[PDB]
């Protein structure tokens, strides 16, 4: 116990942790809000930030798929874990305005 | 209990081509039609 600090014991926790495309599995403590199906907001479903328009959406995901992916690299539809729904996420920018 | 085998048969490799077989996933991340 009476040792140099640099003699005396310390725990360590090396939390390695991935996030995928898997169903997610630990989350913050982020409280859920209702969800906003018409207009441009800003949305975070499990940890995937964003801001754009969220719709009904037909894509048909994998069983344990939580986001699908553009060309880009850019998330267009997202499984909300709630309601199980897939929900095609949309730009708020409008391109093509003159 | 273990035996040791009795009758035995010399055991000898054959030898051919794997072909286009083996192939997995080199990475966890998550790609679409994609071509890497
Ligand atoms: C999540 O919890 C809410 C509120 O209790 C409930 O309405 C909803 O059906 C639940 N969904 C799942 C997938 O458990
Ligand atoms: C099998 O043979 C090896 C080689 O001598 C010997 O060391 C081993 O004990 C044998 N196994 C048994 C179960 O007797
Ligand atoms: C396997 O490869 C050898 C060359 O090493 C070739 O002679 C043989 O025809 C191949 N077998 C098949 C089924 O293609």
């Amino acid at each position: 116990p009476t040792n140099g600090v640099g003699y005396q014991p310390y725990r360590v926790v090396v939390l390695s942790f991935e996030l995928l495309n898997a169903p997610a599995t630990v989350c913050g403590p982020k409280k859920s809000t209702n969800l906003i199906k018409n207009k441009c907001v800003n949305f975070n479903f499990n940890g995937l930030t964003g801001t754009g328009v969220l719709t009904e959406s037909n894509k048909k995901f994998l069983p344990f798929q939580q986001f699908g992916r553009d060309i880009a690299d850019t998330t267009d539809a997202v499984r909300d874990p709630q309601t199980l729904e897939i929900l095609d996420i949309t730009p708020c920018s409008f391109g093509g305005v003159s | 209990q273990c035996v040791n085998l009795t009758g035995r048969a010399t055991i000898q490799p054959s030898f051919t081509n794997s072909s286009h077989r083996g192939v997995y996933y080199p990475d966890t991340i998550f790609r679409s039609n994609s071509l890497v």
